[PDB]
């Protein structure tokens, strides 16, 4: 029941992930962000569905959150600047592989 | 109103728990020869119920 | 769910494309032409109605945007001059497979 | 039957528990803190669903009482500040072995 | 088939109780208590559990009952204030043999 991509892996029980199998620690909202787009993977997902789901409903103000959010797992999981979490500006985001 | 509200006794309270005797309703209702039909009746309960 | 048209392949739900071999990329606005003329493929549409549909309501520009857009693709979909993607003046634009 | 975790031990048959290698006083609800959290070794726990299953429902007063019997259960069997007790910010605790 | 612990004997032969042999008796409610003790030696016995096996179901009275038959048992075989059967508090009683 374990989910992964290509190599970054999760944990639903321990929520543990793994960077290809190497340690790492991720604060609890972009963690069940990332197990969202896991759990979609194949989709691509735009920040008001975000900020729909995976953040409260009455949340009326900024909406620079997830920009902010996808810089923090930018930083963290990939150290090439080319991303495996792609990013499609006006439509948000998605999550494949270099082709 | 509970019988146990008139503030009673030990073996009053017993009787009333172990049988099933909850409000002075069903006390109201049943006559002296009713209530006194109970085996191992006291009669410091007689007095006090009457 | 998927969206073909002989030599064009389109899956929305991750929002990807493949022509005789080779994914690319596009804009948001070009690509969601590109879905309402493959949806509504073997369909002539007009462009109050490709406007109407694809962009905003209430877009008070002028009408050359559309022509941009579809010149934008025309140079990533077909190479050939004989046009796969065709145009009738007056009536609109319209996706054909070439004869 | 009798639950273990690397030096942890714990017979729910007589209601004793053990840390490497001795008897610990404990009362009832930390007792029942720590079982709940063996049973879901390899498991996260949080706050709320601790508070649901091994706390009344009905429970009106401030979280931070399961704070406080946390705190206790820290200071009493992970003695040292490392601990096979683990925190986790905003989300609740676990009990892995400290890394 | 006497069921035995250092010095406590029963007998369900003749029904008599014995600490190390010595003369003793037991009313019928502590002498069902001490066969339900000695039955689950080892074994924890909590208040809700006793009154129910070794208490007929129908108790509609409050704990202090076994908590007076319990009084009895100390004062009757374990007259030292320390005692072989051991009290947790809420969790009932257990033959815990001071060591």
């Amino acid at each position: 029941v374990r989910l992964t991509f290509a190599d970054i892996e999760l944990d639903e029980e321990t929520h543990e992930v793994w960077k290809a199998g190497q340690p790492v620690s991720l604060s609890p909202t972009e963690f069940t962000l990332l197990r969202y787009f896991v759990i979609n993977a194949g989709t691509v997902l735009s920040k008001p569905k975000i900020l729909d789901h995976v953040w409260r409903y009455d949340f009326g103000g900024d909406v620079n959150v997830v920009e902010s959010y996808v810089s923090y797992l930018r930083r963290k999981i990939d150290t090439g600047e080319k991303r495996l979490l792609h990013t499609l500006r006006g439509v948000g985001y998605v999550l494949r592989e270099p082709r | 109103l509970p019988i146990d509200d008139l503030d009673l006794t030990v073996r009053s309270y017993n009787c009333l728990k172990r049988e099933g005797v909850h409000t002075v309703g069903e006390l109201v209702a049943r006559t002296e020869s009713d209530l006194l039909d109970i085996r191992n009746f006291g009669q410091k309960s007689i007095d006090e119920v009457k």
